[PDB]
């Protein structure tokens, strides 16, 4: 899995690969690792896909009754939301998720809570099985405030460079941006991505 | 540790060495193995130190409620399955013990009783508990007669002890004896291996290998 | 695996006296070959003229030697101030320690002070609640170092009367307060000398019908 | 869940429920007990309200708690097999861990404290 | 293990187990009876884990004389074996199970036939002409298999007992000090003093 | 009973003639991998402690927001909050020791190494440690982790003994501090080059210094060296 | 153990402390830790000690017999390679982790090996338990260029940190100077910071106190 | 499972004014059994003393290997071994087992013939030489000797001293160690003569 | 394990040694002689490990028989041991180590005494007054420590082993099937037949 | 461990990072990575350093009496020797090897010996812990026939960048030039490529 979300001058970014392996067998090629937690506050799993996929259906439970309560939540909010069950349960989970929203205020944000349980905020954020083979890709060219358009291309370009040294990542490159516009969905099959 | 006690003719006759260990270090040469629960009966410890004492030492209690609720001093039989019982709970908890619960009653008469931390109980005129048992068991079961004196149990017991003290290294310091009769036990004293063993060999002519 | 104990070094020594008691430990607190201080008091005034130490993993001495501290509060006030006695403080340590006989504070405790006819009193713990009362001990990782010199100079074993033909055993005279801080301080130098775990600093707390008083003094820091 | 307190003081000092307990047994057919110098013997009385009972089957008044004790008595018959079966259970409890049969003031003392405690206990008459 | 063997015969039930209580390198006793009457006419010897043994066998005693009192009556052999048998069967399966296994000899006065119940520590129960726990079974069972008869006398039966303890004597490695031998009929359980030489 | 994933490496201080200091760098590992580097490990509480933590990233949050509470907490229904009844460096700590040793003793520690460093109301410092065996210690100078071996050898040579104390200004004292951490910048693969420092002095206040950068470092002989025995180009 | 190499402007220095333990116990108080290869190649080791001893002692014999059948001095790199070869061999059983330093008609040469052979070479280097202390000191105050004084003083300084900071170390600094064109000059004790203080008594017994139950003489001569 | 706790007891070397003392005790048990109040643990090839710790069997071959090699070294030398050379002698026989150890805990203990100084040294099971001054322990209770020695000891002792000081050592380190003791036997060597006392001591 | 006791009286050496041999549940024989002669005036008992045990004696006797014929003379009981305690010294730290414990009683006609050395399969050697291998000297050192006296005849040296063997036979928990005793002295090997009741 | 070797328009250049750890402490952070086997035939170690050491101690030594029998190897027979050594020994080694070499007929080439033992000849090769972080660094940034300079600052880029995501790499880099004109060493200190 090869997963990443970054924040640029209108908002925020998250993309990822669609391949879930059992061992070396492919069980899904097309999967959507993009998950709406809330209508502008999306995460990207990696660990136990049980694991994360009971994680975000609590989060996104959490953030409904927030939002009927108290309002549309921060992404700092949902990001503790997370955290709260990622540390508290970390004996019996394995769970990296890395969230990424869009505020009015706030703009857009990138938290990503590694294994332990513990939060980071940054500009952007790769994680997955296949994000240690681009540590050193993202790093010099990664500049804030990028456009639209460079983003997607920073996003398709790691990607796609993930998806080539690790099996446990390829297929589609999915994508969504958030923005005060509203919600994006991308998609970029093999045959374009291979060849950059 | 090497205990023992035995019944015959004259009541019975209670031998406990007093040596403590931590594996091969020698803790204390100086401990009590013996605890008086009342004036008529006595409990011996092996084992683990602190279970032998704290649970030992609780029995005590145990008996002098009955004593205050019944009106009636407790029988050896009842004192020992309080205990047996207890142990009995914690099976399977890694308490550590061999003891005998030994007294008089008008009803029950020289009462003795074997109790481990495996929840066993044993009525019997012969025991001899602790790691030093089989040493102690053959000198004792060589020269015990139903019918010895007073005086010679009380050597026969004491010498016992000695053989154990001797012969295993987990055992040792001194030996402590009773004597116990329808009025109770009688304290017999404190016998220093360090001077009981040349004495008892001079004067006996045995622990004939030991060079003196 | 997470391991709940922990050895931090240290050794501790306790002579009692016709007339008072003596309770030392060196001040040098280990992990492993690291030292963590020089200098972390670890023989404590428990008031009612008692002293107390508990060796071995340090967190477990600490939360021991608060609780005693903290039962004798309480021993005030639920007995009208009475006086916590020597013997009943052993026997109220030996209940703190087997409460824990399934999960051990893993500590050799030692107290002294004087018993109810003023004479010198020194009792000793096994971790789980096992306890004695002695004329002298040495606790923790110079024990087995000291311990043997303690039962030829303080209770004059294996000595005779010079040509009595090893018939006479040499008098049990007893010390005073300045012969036994002698041989506490000659015990440690000894232990310092052959045990890394000792030294840097020995604290001495020597209790009377006056009190607890503390004496200090250096030792090799290396 | 229910603890009322059923059995409380009164202004007088009295426990109207325990007291509304004796008439109860005033109300109860008779028994009587004699100790002679060699035995005791225990004497109860047979109602008539109603009469075609079958002797062999219909609970008799004078039970057995142990082979050596009985246990007789005057009130509320449904109430009395309460406090039989627990005094037969002690009975075998103390034969196990005392290793030796209940004295009978032993047992009474214990038939006694159950009704005690049902004195001030709540939720219970 | 303990030797724990009985042998049902014309009109009794005998049962003969083991003296000995070993501990380690040490017989600690040798006048041991394993053996508790759970009522007039039934026994119950046993043989198992140090503790729970003797435990297991009071607490069962314990329940059916309290059957015996409040029901003034005397429940039958087939009853109490399956009282026993249910009683084993949830310890089996409980935190820390007993580890006993029992022979149950009783006389049946309502059917007038003698029975003996085998019943390890699973709960496994089965009713036998004779039967044995431990090792013993492994040269008594054959041994029987050739010297049973249905219609023995009880003294046959003593004397087919003999047999059995004679070559547990002589092939068994451990000293097993003998057996205390008892036996359950019509007139209750009366136990034979004389077998360490019969 | 855990593992520590992210973690924080060693947490060095010692105390001055006027107050203590207290430093630790800002790296977050993950392993090998020098995952984050924006971490701050040291911790004000009001402005007279500063709590240095290493070990698990995500359990040091967690005595974050517990020492946040601890303000909060001690603030309610306290007039004297931010004088007579103001938290107290040893309050601090043996709250964070209490919790250390309960959760050690209920198997599931806080997997931290903790140095609490402080002036308390009457000027006294304080320099205390513990961690999660909830063990505890002082000392003029103490040290976590790696900076226990390679820090307190270098800050005991300016602080041997109680005595040495009042001898020692925050001049030479911070001087020794930045060193050490230069030292553990050498040798410590786990250690970063940025990192944040701390001074609690009973006169000037909390100064907390952030950004702070290992400088001064001699490579240049490393030119020099070639092969591993017999090699000579 | 701390042991440490130092190159200075026209030679090297080695030096280690003089502590031997066996588990907590100090065994020797003051063994040498620097051994001899050939009279200008000198060596210290940590680890198992009778590894280090005789890994020494074998090589130092070969090096004779190479040096006596070439007729050229023995050289630093001959005695590196036969050490990491044989330690090689032995897959880290033989548990000798060394520092070699000296000089031959090439230069002046510090290298380190490990026991399972492999081998660094550098101009400061520590071994040992101390290994970090000392190690913290020459990353302080080491500077390209120094004179045989401050080399001396830099190692001696490294050691004393390895004395006071490390359990397993302790005592005395033994020193070793190879100055390229000088004879070694081994400097045995070069420094005793750590003397044991008289003691507070002295415990000669009285003649008779020991109790003899049988005496005898014994033949030496054949 | 530990060969060094097998058997048990203890050997101490003492060096005194122009003299050595060795000691040890005489302990030989299985375990929890002592079997043997008899077992010697010092030996000696002229005038060279040698005792030896640890496995029994170990102790007994090894002294048969020593006597072996000082009498061929006697033969081909024409002098008898010094306590230097005796002691390399020890040293190499021992390493020469390395993976494949004698359980041992050897001490040697003489006066250099040559130049009348006393000598002693230890060795751990593989050889390593201790060399000390004052004094060497090996066995069971070495820890209890250490603290005994350290304490007890000062130097240049006459004969008649270190033999209190050597026994009380010995004694009481004994005293305190389960497999240990059972009598003890001291050896006071001096350039022409060699006393051989046996204690007195507790038996249990 | 099985019995192995050695005394040393006046003049002679007596060894008892059980006649137990079994295997799991089953006591094989009950007549084995655990003993060997290495020559005329010295005898060896062993017990151990099933198979070694009796290849090991074998390989000694005929050893010793080998030095007998080509020297014509007989080693002394000392000279043998030392022989047999090298070869199990060797043995230990062999492929397959001998796992054999053994008693070696012997009468040295130059000296005119009997001796008795107790040797395990480490190669430890000891020269005693008595010896026993396995659990048996458990109970029987401590016996003879208070029995045994330097000057007895073979006659008080038999009955201090039938206090032994009794003492074995009421404390120890396996049934060794008594033991069979043979006494060496100035004239030789002889078994006692008769201490089945002595 | 940062290693690698880059082919270009004039012959080959090896790099290193010169950090040696055991456990997280750094036992040497000068180390020399770079060894050479013969005068243009040239070597990167990762993997036990006690095993590359020896290896290439052996490889040296048959370079050594190769030559002296058929004059000058090529660097395909150095890399035959090491893999002869690494395969056949497999069981009982854990070294990676990178061969670089320069030869006048064949110019430069790089062979690479990883774990199994088996032989890889590739444009450019990296290895060592930090390597798995420039995997996409170093494929969307190499291009063949560069310049000596372009080489340089390919490897000092992608180095530097191992050595700031891998804990165990570190130090100085050290570069070995192999072309027709000689043997250049090059060393690049912290300051410097830090801040790229």
């Amino acid at each position: 899995t090869s997963i990443m979300a970054v924040t640029f001058k209108d908002g925020v970014i998250l993309g990822a690969d669609s391949r879930t392996t059992t061992g070396a067998y492919i069980a899904n090629r097309v999967t959507d690792k993009l998950t709406r937690v809330h209508d502008k506050i999306w995460c990207c799993r990696s660990g136990s896909a049980a694991d994360t996929q009971a994680i975000a259906d609590i989060v996104q439970y959490h953030l409904e009754l927030y939002t009927s309560q108290y309002g549309t939540p921060s992404t700092e909010t949902a990001a503790s939301v997370f955290k709260e069950l990622c540390y508290e349960n970390k004996d019996n989970l394995t769970a990296g998720i890395i969230v990424a929203g869009y505020d009015d205020k706030n703009k857009g944000e990138v938290y990503t809570i590694p294994l332990g349980g513990s939060v980071h905020k940054l500009p952007y954020a790769i994680a997955g099985s296949g994000s240690t083979f681009i540590y050193g890709y993202c790093d010099k060219n990664f500049r804030e405030n990028m456009s639209k358009e460079e983003t997607v291309d920073f996003i398709k370009h790691s990607l796609s460079q993930a998806i080539k040294w690790d099996g446990s990542s390829g297929g589609v490159i999915r994508m969504v941006v958030l923005t005060a516009a509203g919600v994006e969905r991308l998609i970029f099959y093999p045959d374009e991505y291979e060849q950059l | 540790t090497t205990t023992l006690a035995f019944r015959f003719q004259g009541g019975i006759i209670v031998a406990v060495d007093s040596r403590a260990t931590a594996g091969n270090w020698v803790a204390s040469q100086t401990v009590k193995k013996v605890i008086e629960i009342n004036p008529f009966l006595l409990g011996t410890m092996a084992g683990g130190a602190a279970d032998c004492q704290f649970w030992e030492t609780w029995l005590g209690s145990q008996c002098r409620l009955h004593e205050l609720r019944e009106k009636e001093r407790i029988s050896v039989a009842a004192a020992s399955k309080i205990l047996s019982n207890l142990v009995y709970q914690y099976k399977g908890a890694g308490l550590s013990m061999g003891t005998m619960i030994c007294g008089y009653t008008r009803k029950e008469g020289p009462t003795i009783y074997y109790v481990d931390s495996d929840g066993t109980r044993l009525k019997g005129d012969i025991f001899c508990v602790g790691s030093g048992q089989t040493f102690a068991y053959g000198v004792l079961d060589s020269n015990y007669k139903w019918d010895l004196s007073v005086e010679d149990a009380l050597y026969l017991g004491k010498r016992s002890i000695l053989a154990a003290a001797h012969r295993d290294a987990y055992s040792g310091g001194s030996v402590n004896l009773y004597h116990v009769t329808e009025d109770g036990w009688i304290y017999h004293g404190n016998h220093d291996v360090g001077e009981l063993f040349w004495k008892v060999k001079e004067e006996e002519g045995s622990f004939n290998n030991v060079i003196g | 695996q997470f391991n709940p104990y922990g050895d931090n070094g240290g050794t501790i020594l306790g002579i009692a006296g016709e007339d008072f008691a003596v309770l030392a430990g060196d001040t040098r607190n280990i992990t492993d070959y690291s030292i963590n201080s020089r200098y972390e008091p670890k023989v404590f005034d428990c008031g009612d003229n008692i002293v107390m130490s508990a060796n071995g993993f340090a967190a477990d001495g600490d939360a021991l030697v608060k609780r005693f501290k903290n039962s004798v509060k309480w021993y005030h006030f639920d007995h009208n101030d009475k006086k916590l006695s020597i013997n009943s403080a052993a026997r109220n340590i030996q209940h703190l320690l087997y409460g824990k006989r399934f999960f051990p504070y893993y500590v050799h405790t030692i107290i002294a002070g004087l018993d109810e006819d003023g004479k010198g009193a020194v009792y000793s713990f096994d971790p789980v609640g096992s306890y004695e009362r002695e004329q002298c001990r040495a606790g923790g990782a110079a024990a087995s170092l000291i311990m043997p010199f303690l039962d030829n100079q303080v209770n004059f074993k294996n000595q005779y009367e010079p040509g009595t033909n090893g018939k006479v055993k040499k008098p049990l005279k007893y010390l005073s307060v300045e012969e036994v801080i002698k041989l506490v301080r000659d015990s440690f130098t000894s232990a310092t000398e052959r045990h890394i775990q000792v030294g840097d600093g020995l604290e001495i707390l020597i209790v009377t019908k006056d009190g607890v008083r503390k004496e200090f003094y250096e030792l090799k820091r290396d | 869940g229910y603890d009322r307190a059923l059995s409380i003081f009164s202004p007088d000092g009295h426990i109207f429920q325990v007291e509304y307990a004796l008439e109860a047994v005033k109300r109860g057919t008779c028994a009587v007990g004699v100790k002679g110098k060699n035995c005791v013997v225990l004497g109860c009385e047979r109602r008539s309200t109603l009469k075609l009972q079958d002797t062999r089957i219909t609970p008799s008044k004078v039970s057995k708690i142990d082979s050596h004790v009985v246990l007789s008595f005057s009130g509320l018959n449904a109430d009395s097999r309460i406090l039989i079966e627990k005094a037969r259970v002690e009975a075998q409890s103390h034969r196990l861990t005392l290793e030796d049969p209940v004295t009978v003031e032993y047992l009474t003392r214990y038939v006694a404290g159950v009704q005690q405690r049902y004195t001030q206990s709540g939720g219970v008459r | 293990m303990d030797i724990i063997l009985g042998i049902r015969v014309q009109d009794s039930v005998i049962l003969a187990s083991s003296k000995a209580v070993t501990r380690g390198i040490s017989v600690l006793k040798d006048s041991d009876d394993k053996t508790r009457q759970l009522s007039p006419h039934t026994l119950m010897s046993f043989a198992g884990e140090a503790g729970d043994t003797v435990q297991f066998a009071e607490y069962i005693q314990a329940n059916i004389q309290l059957y015996s009192i409040r029901e003034d009556y005397e429940l039958s052999p087939q009853a109490v074996s399956s009282f026993v048998r249910q009683e084993l069967a949830k310890s089996i399966r409980s935190r820390r199970p007993y580890q006993v296994n029992v022979l149950i000899g009783g006389y049946d006065k309502k059917k007038n036939k003698p029975e003996l119940y085998q019943i390890d520590y699973l709960g496994t129960k089965v009713e036998l002409p004779y039967g044995a726990h431990g090792y013993s079974g492994f040269y008594t069972f054959s041994l029987l298999d050739h010297h049973y008869r249905p219609d023995m006398t009880t003294e046959e039966g003593l004397d087919l007992l003999k047999l059995c303890v004679q070559e547990l004597e002589k092939r068994m490695p451990m000293d097993f000090k003998g057996v205390i031998v008892k036996i359950v009929d019509k007139d209750g359980i009366r136990q034979v003093d004389d077998f360490q030489a019969q | 009973t855990q593992q520590p994933i992210v973690t924080g490496t060693s947490v060095i201080s010692m105390k001055y003639d006027n107050g203590v200091i207290i430093a630790a760098d800002n790296l977050g590992s993950y392993g090998s991998l020098l995952r984050f580097n924006g971490v701050e490990r040291l911790i004000p509480v009001g402005d007279n402690t500063v709590v240095g933590i290493s070990g698990d990233i995500s359990d040091m949050q967690h005595i974050e927001r517990l020492l946040k509470d601890l303000v909060t907490e001690n603030a309610y229904d306290n007039p004297l909050a931010d004088a007579e009844e103001a938290l107290e460096p040893s309050y601090i700590f043996e709250y964070l020791a209490t919790v250390m040793y309960q959760r050690r003793s209920k198997m599931n520690p806080l997997w931290n190494a903790i140095i609490v460093a402080g002036v308390q109301s009457n000027g006294d410092q304080f320099l205390r440690y513990v961690n999660l065996l909830g063990v505890t210690y002082s000392s003029p100078t103490l040290a976590t982790g790696f900076g226990a071996h390679m820090a307190n050898p270098l800050l005991r040579k300016v602080v041997d003994r109680e005595s040495d104390i009042p001898k020692t200004t925050v001049q030479v004292a911070e001087e020794a501090i930045v060193n050490a951490m230069r030292v553990l910048y050498y040798r410590d693969a786990r250690s970063s080059r940025n990192f944040s420092l701390a001074i609690i002095d009973k006169n000037t206040g909390l100064t907390f210094k952030k950004n702070l950068q290992v400088e001064n470092m001699k490579w240049d002989f490393a030119k020099d060296i070639k092969g591993y025995g017999t090699q000579k180009i | 153990t701390t042991i440490v190499g130092v190159k200075f402007n026209n030679g090297v220095v080695i030096a280690a402390d003089t502590r031997s333990t066996q588990g907590p116990i100090v065994a020797d108080k003051n063994c040498a830790k620097l051994h001899r290869i050939s009279p200008k190649i000198w060596c210290a080791g940590a680890g198992t000690a009778a590894d280090t001893e005789a890994v020494t002692q074998l090589i130092g014999s070969n090096i004779e017999l190479h040096s006596l059948y070439t007729s050229r001095e023995p050289r630093v790199v001959s005695a590196l390679q036969m050490l990491k070869q044989h330690l090689f061999k032995y897959q880290g059983h033989i548990g000798a982790y060394l520092i070699v330093a000296g000089v031959d008609p090439t230069g002046s040469h510090l290298f380190s090996i490990h026991a399972h052979g492999s081998t660094d070479v550098g101009y400061y280097l520590s071994l040992g338990s101390g290994s970090l202390a000392a190690m913290a000191v020459l990353e302080s105050h080491w500077k390209q260029d120094l004179t045989k004084e401050e080399a001396i003083k830099l190692a001696s300084d490294a050691i004393q940190a390895g004395i006071w900071n490390d359990l397993g170390s302790g005592s005395n600094v033994d020193v070793c100077v190879m100055e390229i064109g000088k004879d070694a000059e081994y400097l045995r004790n070069y420094l005793t910071p750590n003397v044991r203080e008289e003691k507070q008594k002295s415990y000669k017994f009285p003649r008779g106190t020991t109790a003899v139950l049988k005496e005898s003489i014994v033949n030496i001569c054949d | 499972s530990d060969p060094s706790s097998i058997n048990g007891g203890i050997v101490v070397a003492m060096t005194g004014k122009d003299c050595v003392a060795i000691a040890c005790d005489l302990r030989l048990g299985s375990q929890s059994l002592g079997v043997s109040n008899k077992f010697e643990k010092i030996f000696h090839y002229g005038h060279v003393f040698l005792g030896i710790t640890g496995l029994a069997t170990d102790v007994t071959t090894l002294n048969e290997m020593f006597r072996y090699k000082t009498n061929l070294y006697k033969l081909k030398e024409e002098r008898a071994i010094e306590p230097e050379t005796f002691t390399q002698l020890v040293s190499s026989s021992l390493y020469e087992r390395r993976f494949g150890p004698y359980f041992v805990g050897p001490v040697v203990a003489g006066i250099n013939s040559k130049s009348g100084k006393p000598f002693i040294a230890g060795f751990d099971l593989i050889g390593c030489i201790d060399e000390a001054k004052d004094f060497i322990v090996s066995g069971t209770a070495s820890d209890q000797l250490f603290g005994m020695c350290e304490s007890l000891y000062e130097p240049n002792l006459e004969p008649e001293d270190l033999f209190e000081t050597i026994s009380q050592a010995l004694l009481n380190a004994a005293d305190r160690d389960a497999l240990s003791g059972w009598g003890a036997v001291v050896y006071i060597i001096k350039k022409d003569e060699v006393v051989k006392r046996y204690l007195k001591m507790r038996q249990d």
